[PDB]
RNA sequence: AGAGAUUCGCGGUUAAGGAACUAGGCAAAAUGGUCCUGUAACUUCGGGAGAAAGGACGCCUGUCAGGCCGCAG
RNA sequence: GUGGUUUGGCACCUGAUGUCGGCUCGUCACAUCCUGGGGCUGGAGAAGGUCCCAAGGGUUGGGCUCGCCCAUUAAAGUGGCACGCGAGCUGGGUUCAGAACGUCGUGAGACAGUUCGGUCUCUAUCUGUUGUGGGCGCAGGAAAUUUGCGAGGGUCUGACACUAGUACGGACCGUGUUGGACAGACCCCUGGUUUACCGGUUGUACCGCCAGGUGCACCGCCGGGUAUCCACGUCUGGUAAGGAUAAGUGCUGAAAGCAUCUAAGCACGAAGCCGGCCUCAAGAUAAGAUUUCCAUAAAGGGUGGUUAAAGACUAUGACCUUGAUAGGCUGCAGGUGUAUGAUUGGUAACAAUUAAGCCGAGCAGUACUAAUAGCCC
């Protein structure tokens, strides 16, 4: 009889998505209002950090855009993922991939799993 | 400018006198207050 | 997460480089300004053969931020640096074209005219 | 810093009115007879709830 | 505020504490019973059970994590020989505290803890 | 009127426009009503409510008396609310579906308990002076405490260390996002004082 | 010996900003090694000068190159 | 005429009443800066100007040291409190010994002057204030739930959109939407800490050695990090005016056949007053009310034990064996990030497969350990 767990079950939105941990690439595709239509805008980069207890977690994805770092925080449980896609699976030693901000170029890149 | 203003006259409840009450009514709620 | 003596990246075409935050505009002891708020700058640094002058006073629409926003549908998000778009007295763009990504929290700033931006974020 | 004036002995007493030393918690332990302290092992006996838990030779 | 802080500092810098815990409980596993003060032997309860539990899986692993903690050749060679083989089959709960008195130095709150397998008469 | 609850944690849920709100989760529990407080006899209307289920090993004799007169089993919290409508009787059961036509709640808790805490922590004070330039040892000190011999005195009411936290606190109109009968499971929008599993009051 | 309130002493970390602090960047932070490049005004021709500004640095293999690992040599 | 807030007059208090600005913390007045309500206008509207009522809440950050300037804001009010506040801070200025310049003096030295440097002591007795207990009282003893005599807190405000570019450039009134500041609570989110914990790595020492570990070097350094605690985070709040009023607007109406808001009566009319909202609150000795129980084992307690999201000590909460109170144990959420060994590859440094391993302040289950009804009211 664990409520918080009911509460969850019975509010849970999203859906089941692939696998994918820290240093993987992947591409997020996620639905935006632009005043009356319906958009779907390809979100694509490297994993840096999960975090959080379960279906509740957070996964912060991070991007090159003319020169310009970009983060995005993104819940897994949120409604409006449409789908999200491995492109390459890394190969890394740590969870948390924060030493990619300060890295660029050919010094940013990550190893291939296979 | 649905909205109008909806003063009524009542007896008063301490004195006896007709005073009056105010407020802001919908154009169509005024039935209900006179 | 920019307040008074704060330094900002000039995104657009115009000639400024660098700006300083004056002011962040809004009320009495209105400490931070985030994406799409309104701050007054001074120029520090100008492109040679500039039209705007160095330690000229403007007003500038913030356009990145390097603390993360957070928006209703539980998403965030951060960059790499600080920057801003200058205006005129009119409340429009100086300039004529945008580098780099910015917010799409500027869509409803009455801020269409930065639609002019490689990518909205 | 300092005393305007020296403490009256009423003063004096009537703070000194909370100084008290502790009464013991004792328990009686019909067996063997005399006094030892609640929840404590009987230190002549060596026993505890009934059962010898220090053996004394 | 300490809210939900789950161990005594036993007023030491952290290398003292974590070497005087290990101290301790190569003293519980080489003489069956001890005496302390009733906080030191609260807090060794909890270091030194899981150390005890680790003797359940008899392994070169196990052997090496437990030396980690005790680093006392003789202390381990006891434990994982004639502690083990006492202690088996047990579901936790291998040692038992005790009050006893007071010090005359300094009153200080006294107590035995011991491994309860080596108690006979207490069962 | 209301009803007594245990708070059980906070979560964060998907509304149907997509909104990320965070909500607690509060056990509201079958309430027995345990006596009836009348103007005739109390001087005021009231109904008596009992909440959690205790046993005898844990109930004094003075509320077992109470308890076999109300006819129900005892109970280990009460509390007074004021204002209800309907008639309820002696042994009458309430549950959350009480607030099943609610859309704000108003709850009632103990705030977490930090001990004695200095005038920086409970009254939001600014120092004195900086860390350098000077400072001795009055980073955390309050400053003057009055003025000179004209009033002699500390005035009262000067906001100074002490006790902070672990009283009584009201948070109003917490939006009720769901009901859920089934598990007596009430969800509002936001947060609630005190800790896990604290007993709060919730009036509708 | 306990306990781990406030507060002080000596230390550690800190988002975003970066002197806005203050009489004053006070204190702290930062710089720091070896070798190899490269060093301005001025000068009493000795200096200024370690000016400033850059690059390399671990381990293994082979007669400086090839490889290996880490956020960081 | 009033004030005592300027320059003064007097010399009544003073074996020390010891110091200008700034900081911190305030508190009061109203001679009102903003917000609220009105009269007059040389008030077309819109901006204003002057006057009246009104002290509830607000009343920025910088470059310079009363004042000037920069950028804001609804606004950046004036004063009192030993020109509030140094047993609260500071030490820039001022009072001191060093030295120099200008000027004066034969000189020692001096100054409507300037310049660089120059020890800020005290363990809080009484009262005061903020918190927290012990005792007794309240008709004999108690467990709960309470009424509220009273006290304290709270009280701010912007920009938009429609009405409507209409009434007369540009509205009053009316309605809806989102901000700033402040406060309370909270930790799901974001962010911080996290000398619990996990990993990488330099030097050195020890276990002949190796492997694997461990001690020390700021926690050696470095990268992460649960609970807790937090803000940079998240939720919630401040409205309106129920009653009586202020300045003002009026109805009817005499003294005074007219007039007149008043003398008899009666409507109105402010962020101001009393309430409403929140917290405390019967030592409220005027010690209140209701329900239930009433002496000894566990009617009520105390001492004691296991402890806590409760705490300086206390007090408070849970549990004390027909017991899940704490630990352990068995599983999970979760942190770290792939151990030890064995193979397979590589000449090697190393890589790959295999189970990861370690930890788990949180959750669930479970009497293995500890919680003896002993002693005293
Ligand atoms: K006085
Ligand atoms: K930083
Ligand atoms: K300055
Ligand atoms: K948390
Ligand atoms: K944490
Ligand atoms: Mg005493
Ligand atoms: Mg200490
Ligand atoms: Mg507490
Ligand atoms: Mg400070
Ligand atoms: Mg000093
Ligand atoms: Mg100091
Ligand atoms: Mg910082
Ligand atoms: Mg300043
Ligand atoms: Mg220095
Ligand atoms: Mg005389
Ligand atoms: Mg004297
Ligand atoms: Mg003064
Ligand atoms: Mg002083
Ligand atoms: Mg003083
Ligand atoms: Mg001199
Ligand atoms: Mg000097
Ligand atoms: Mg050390
Ligand atoms: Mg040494
Ligand atoms: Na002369
Ligand atoms: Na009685
Ligand atoms: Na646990």
């Amino acid at each position: 009889m664990d409520f918080i767990k009911i509460v969850n079950e019975e509010f849970k939105s999203g859906k089941e998505h692939p696998k994918f941990n820290s240093g993987d690439t992947i591409t997020v595709e996620y639905r935006i209002k632009e005043g009356n239509k319906e958009r779907i805008q390809k979100y694509r980069g490297v994993v840096i950090r999960i975090s959080g207890h379960g279906d509740k977690k957070r996964f912060t994805v991070r991007k090159i855009s003319d020169g310009i770092g970009v983060e995005r925080i993104f819940p897994i449980e949120s409604p409006f993922i449409e789908n999200i896609t491995v492109e390459k699976y890394g190969k890394v030693r740590r969870a948390k991939l924060y030493y990619l901000r300060g890295l660029t170029g050919k010094k940013a890149r990550i190893k291939e799993r296979r | 400018r649905t909205y109008s203003k909806v003063i009524k006259m009542v007896k008063s409840p301490k004195t006896g006198a007709y005073t009056f009450q105010e407020e802001m009514v919908p154009n169509e709620a005024v039935k209900d207050f006179f | 997460m920019i307040q008074q003596e704060s330094r900002l990246v000039v995104a657009d075409n115009s000639g400024a480089k660098e700006a300083l935050c004056i002011r962040v505009l809004g009320g009495t002891r209105r400490r931070y300004a985030s994406v799409g708020d309104i701050i007054v700058v001074s120029v520090k640094s100008v492109i040679p053969s500039s039209d705007i002058k160095k330690g000229a006073v403007s007003k500038a629409v913030i356009v990145r931020t390097k603390k993360e926003v957070r928006r209703p549908d539980g998403s965030y998000i951060r960059f790499d640096d600080n920057a801003c778009v200058l205006l005129n007295a009119a409340g429009d763009i100086r300039g004529s074209r945008i580098f780099g990504p910015v917010a799409r929290e500027l869509r409803g700033t009455n801020m269409k005219i930065v639609s002019l931006a490689p990518e909205v974020l | 810093a300092h005393p305007k004036r020296r403490q009256s002995k009423t003063r004096t007493a009537k703070r000194r009115t909370h100084d008290k030393a502790v009464m013991p918690t004792l328990a009686k332990c019909p067996n063997c007879g005399a006094w030892h302290i609640y929840h404590t092992v009987c230190g002549d006996c060596g026993y505890y709830r009934g059962k010898l838990a220090i053996e004394k030779e | 505020m300490r809210h939900n802080k789950k161990f005594n500092h036993l007023g030491r810098k952290a290398a003292h504490r974590k070497a005087m815990l290990s101290n301790m409980a190569a003293s519980l596993i080489l003489h069956k019973r001890i005496f302390t003060t009733v906080a030191k032997a609260k807090a060794l309860r909890i270091y030194v059970e899981p150390l005890l539990t680790k003797t359940k899986e008899d392994t070169t692993h196990s052997r090496r994590i437990a030396f980690s903690y005790l680093q006392n050749k003789y202390a381990l060679k006891e434990l994982f020989g004639d502690v083990a083989a006492k202690i088996a089959d047990r579901p936790g709960g291998y040692t038992r505290i005790l009050k006893t008195g007071y010090r005359l130095g300094d009153n200080a709150a006294m107590c035995f803890i011991e491994l309860v397998d080596y108690n006979e008469n207490m069962l | 009127p209301g009803l007594l609850g245990k708070k059980i944690g906070m979560t964060s849920v998907f509304s149907a426009e997509g909104k990320n709100l965070p909500c607690t989760v509060i056990e509201v529990g079958p309430c027995v009503v345990t006596q009836v407080k009348t103007l005739e006899k109390d001087g005021y209307s009231a109904l008596q409510l009992g909440f959690v289920d205790a046993k005898e090993k844990h109930t004094t004799k003075p509320l077992a008396g109470h308890f076999k007169k109300a006819n129900v089993a005892p109970k280990r919290h009460l509390a007074e609310f004021k204002n209800f409508e309907g008639e309820h009787k002696l042994g009458d059961v309430l549950n959350v579906e009480f607030f099943s036509d609610a859309d704000f709640v108003d709850v009632v808790g103990t705030s977490k308990g930090k001990g004695f805490q200095g005038v920086v922590k409970r009254h939001g004070f600014g120092g004195v002076g900086q860390a350098t330039h000077g400072q001795h040892n009055r980073l955390r000190a309050p400053g003057a405490v009055g003025a000179c011999s004209y009033p002699a005195k500390v005035f009262k009411g000067t906001r100074m260390a002490g006790q902070m936290g672990n009283e009584r606190v009201t948070v109003q109109n917490l939006e009720v996002i769901k009901v859920m009968p089934e598990h007596n499971l009430l969800l509002v929008k936001g947060s609630v004082p005190g800790a896990k599993g604290s007993i709060l009051l919730i009036e509708k």
